[PDB]
RNA sequence: UGCCUCCUAAAAUGUAACGGAGGCGCCCAAAGGUUCCCUCAACCUGGACGGCAAUCAGGUGGCGAGUGUAAAUGCACAAGGGAGCUUGACUGCGAGACUUACAAGUCAAGCAGGGACGAAAGUCGGGAUUAGUGAUCCGGCACCCCCGAGUGGAAGGGGUG
């Protein structure tokens, strides 16, 4: 039992009912899934992947994560149709919340400038997503034993039909914002 | 090693061409055993393309 | 000039029409690509021939939006 | 695929210099992630210039 | 909106298949419809869509039957097995509905095979 | 570049087929799984 | 100067000019067969390097993308996209037809042998279709063991590829 989980049906999903004056409990908004990508663009030389993309984001999800193909060809950026350039891994269910804590515990709070992040990084139904610079310290991976560094970036999907309440629902999830 | 001290230093990138010629795989071709399958390679922590890369060593075109 | 040149007419279209009572095999429709569809007792063919698979009188009709070559037999 | 390929993930004790404690479930070898400071070591909780010459200057 | 998904792309399949499938007079088509809680079946006659014969696993003849979902799934296929025999029928064509084979509709063709539809 | 190639059989040599491959990117010989009417039942082929 | 598509072409077919536009003399051992699954382009919003455009998430989007290759007819039910095994890119036939001066060219359900895939129903005698080709003569090769110039063989001839 993840304690993140067991912290939103709780009182949170008791919350929101207060704020909004609904009709059933199929109304209040959940989490559904939180997915990361690397997209290392860089990868399109040299092939500095396998080693490199793949293991990296597997220490800090858990699972293997896909190696995601280039829909058409660009000339400026050295790139085909078909070429590995992304790596993306999904997070659904008891394993999306073991990373949302260890995210937003002791991953997110070693990211400095206390403004939280921006409360204005929502798209308009309720799904936000925030990056990284390097990699991070994430504390299972180690500096000694890396190539590169390489940023990501963290999509959240949430059940939201508003933006608010879709902040209303990261917030208190340890998510931190001004 | 056994013994002994092998004192490197931080000044040296290491380029081994080897007795063995293991990084030559026999099942795939010219293209793919150096190029590795995409289109632009480093070398000389630059940009050269690998179809001009491997021409360079004799093999062009068939 | 620079012009000049044309291939063979293919004789192509409708070789029987509706209400005409056909022998089994005779080629219905000759055509490129599906302009008209097969329906019942009817067969494609490899470019496209409709050929019968029947004895018996032909009709046309509409089935969802593609025009249809069916035997009554 | 939800076999033997993904990387060993069982459940890992976590502590912090500060003592706040908790248990999640990650990757690390042996339940020994070790971190120096946390989300509760923090706010979140509750949080030249006109003043050049206040120094007589 | 997941409950829309599954009912456009489950007949976006029922009619990728029916298309080469079809069913007649003398060899019906079987038409499973495997809900959450049960699964219906019948033949349908696709001249003029005159079902023959169907069998549910909704009366008290499938409710009284003890075991779990493919256990009723196994009794409905002796149902309509011995159901087409008393409207003369021996060959018909499995329609999947849709769904895939295996599970609640694998034991239902299995069961009504060893009674008599020679599919 | 494409040559016509043959597939004689595997188990009595007789040279039933004729096709064409692409001979660099298929440098090796072909072998197909055809029908056989000196014996009658499918077996091996490779080229000549 | 042969071959394919449109237009001239007068709403079946056909139809000339040193009329008007373009292609072909190949490609694919999977870009074929099959069973199964999926929906595109473009546009808007949110985001580490990221920009008009790489990768991600959510909206609106019924064919404006895609089709190995010119154009036309087609294809969203998909022939478009992805995956798992495979060789029907078979052998013996082929009622009946299209086109046709002739020679040619085209389509073919269905029958058996032996297969592939599918739980079955069934589909498969190359490719979404139409081009990627060349008569006869005379030679080469492999096999069948048909005739063998008195007889046994052979030389040579012949047959199916
Ligand atoms: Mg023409
Ligand atoms: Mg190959
Ligand atoms: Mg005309
Ligand atoms: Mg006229
Ligand atoms: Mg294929
Ligand atoms: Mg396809
Ligand atoms: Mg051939
Ligand atoms: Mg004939
Ligand atoms: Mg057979
Ligand atoms: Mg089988
Ligand atoms: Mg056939
Ligand atoms: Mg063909
Ligand atoms: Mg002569
Ligand atoms: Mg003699
Ligand atoms: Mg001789
Ligand atoms: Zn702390
Ligand atoms: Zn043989």
């Amino acid at each position: 039992q993840p304690r993140l989980k067991e912290r939103y049906r709780s009182e949170i999903r008791d919350a929101l009912r207060k704020q909004f004056g609904y009709g059933n409990v199929m109304q209040i908004p959940t989490v559904t899934k939180v997915v990361v990508n690397m997209g290392v663009g860089e990868a399109a030389r040299d092939a500095k992947l396998i080693n490199g993309a793949v293991n990296d984001l597997a220490l800090i999800t858990g699972q293997k994560p896909e190696v995601r193909r280039a829909r058409k060809s660009i000339a400026q950026f050295k790139l085909r149709e078909g070429m590995p350039v992304g790596v993306r891994v999904t997070l659904r269910g008891d394993r999306m919340w073991e990373f949302l804590d260890r995210l937003t515990s002791i991953a997110l709070p070693r990211i400095r400038d206390f403004r939280g992040l921006s409360p204005k990084q929502f798209d308009g139904v309720g799904n936000y997503t925030f990056g990284l610079a390097e990699q991070a310290v994430f504390h299972e991976v180690d500096v000694d034993k890396i190539d590169r560094v390489r940023g990501m970036d963290i999509n959240v999907v949430t059940s939201a039909a508003t933006d608010d309440e879709g902040r209303a629902l990261l917030r208190a999830l340890g998510f931190p914002f001004k | 090693p056994d013994s002994g001290s092998v004192k490197v230093g931080e000044t040296v990138k290491l380029s081994y061409v080897d007795q063995a010629r293991a990084g030559i795989d026999p099942r795939k071709t010219v293209w793919e055993v150096v190029s590795d399958g995409l289109d632009y390679i480093q070398v000389g922590q630059t940009e050269v393309p690998s179809r001009a890369y491997v021409s360079a060593f004799g093999f062009k075109g068939p | 000039s620079r012009n000049g040149r044309d291939s063979a007419a293919q004789r192509l279209g409708v070789k029987r029409y509706g209400g005409q009572v056909v022998k089994a095999g005779e080629i219905l429709v000759r055509q490129r690509g599906t302009k008209f569809h097969p329906g019942v007792n009817v067969g494609r063919g490899g470019d496209d021939t409709l050929f019968a698979k029947t004895a018996g009188a032909v009709e046309f009709g509409i089935k969802r939006g593609r025009k249809t070559v069916s035997i009554v037999g | 695929m939800k076999s033997d390929i993904h990387p060993a993930y069982e459940e890992t004790t976590v502590v912090c210099g500060c003592g706040n404690t908790f248990q999640t479930r990650s990757t690390k070898p042996g339940g020994r992630i070790v971190v120096e400071v946390c989300s509760q070591c923090h706010p979140f909780y509750t949080g030249g210039r006109v003043a050049r010459f206040e120094k007589r200057y | 909106s997941v409950s829309a998904t599954r009912r456009i792309s489950r007949l976006r399949r029922h009619t990728r298949l029916r298309k080469k499938l079809s069913g007649t007079a003398e060899r019906p088509r079987l038409v499973v419809h495997r809900s959450a809680r049960h699964i219906h079946v019948q033949l349908v006659n696709d001249l003029n869509g005159t079902t023959v014969a169907a069998a549910s696993s909704i009366e008290a003849d499938v409710r009284g039957v003890p075991g779990d979902k493919k256990a009723r799934s196994v009794r409905v296929g002796q149902l309509i097995a011995e159901r087409a025999k008393a409207a003369g029928i021996d060959t018909v064509v499995f329609d999947r509905g849709g769904y895939t084979y295996g599970g609640r509709i694998a034991a239902l063709a299995d069961a009504a095979r060893e009674n008599g539809l020679s599919f | 570049v494409r040559p016509k190639i043959t597939l004689a059989c595997e188990v009595c040599k007789h040279r039933n087929y004729i096709t064409k491959k692409n001979r660099r990117n298929d440098p090796d010989r072909l072998e197909l799984k055809k029908f056989c009417p000196n014996c009658g039942k499918h077996q091996a082929h490779r080229e000549t």
